């Protein structure tokens, strides 16, 4: 019967919260609200970084492609914004 | 002879891939220790398919 | 992959195959 | 040549922000404040929903333990945001 721990579990006097899909649903959006936050939060951080370097750039160094810094920039705070997506839809409805 | 060579002949004849490969042997129960292995497998990133 | 190309399609975790004029699924050039 | 794929990778022009350790820093202990702050938005809601399944219940229901209902309610809040540390400590510093 080693088969049989796959139905190990001490619950106390009251189930888990996360057995209720509500909860989740809460938290979930709840990271989603406090995700959308930080994207633009990011954004703003990258604008400033952006002539924070255009500063500090001598004339020997290579001229810094905006377009080009800025675009695979972007593109990654867009990824990583569905990543940490992604992620806590994971903790909250696969993982959990 | 090897467990393996079954599952090497099917990347040889059909899907070239550079995938990661496990092979179990869990005598009776093995089919479904293989479905454990792939699930888990997958959900680290190692594959998709 | 034709052979010559194999070290970079091993290496470029993008690099996927294209239909191709015959019908069959090669990786391009 | 399997092996070989260990190391595919198509890097643009510039690294990605996450292979610097200060990056990785810098937005966990975001996550970290993100989380701390919420560990009391949460208690702050368990406060309510107490009082507010006080006035909803009737008098043939189960007299609530109050210690006993709080006790797991806010035990759980605690665990629960641990997990939510060491998995966003997960997200930046392990399976990044």
């Amino acid at each position: 019967q080693g088969v049989l721990t796959t139905a190990r579990e001490k619950s106390g006097n009251f189930p888990s919260p996360l057995l209720d899909i509500k909860y989740r649903r809460r938290q979930l959006e709840l990271r989603r609200q406090q995700i959308k936050q930080w994207k633009e939060s990011e954004y703003l951080y990258l604008q400033e970084e952006v002539a924070a370097i255009k500063s500090q750039r001598s004339e020997e160094d290579g001229p810094f492609d905006e377009t080009a810094y800025l675009r695979e920039r972007t593109e990654h705070i867009e990824r990583e914004a569905r990543r940490q997506e992604a992620e806590a839809q994971t903790s909250f409805g696969n993982e959990f | 002879s090897f467990v393996n060579t079954m599952a090497a002949w099917v990347n040889m004849l059909l899907l070239s891939s550079t995938g990661p490969i496990k092979t179990p042997v869990g005598a009776c129960a093995t089919a479904v220790e293989s479905l454990d292995v792939g699930y888990d497998t997958i959900m680290q990133g190692k594959a998709r398919v | 992959y034709e052979d010559r190309i194999q070290s970079k399609v091993f290496l470029n975790p993008q690099s996927r195959v294209t239909q191709e004029s015959n019908g069959e699924l090669k990786f391009p050039a």
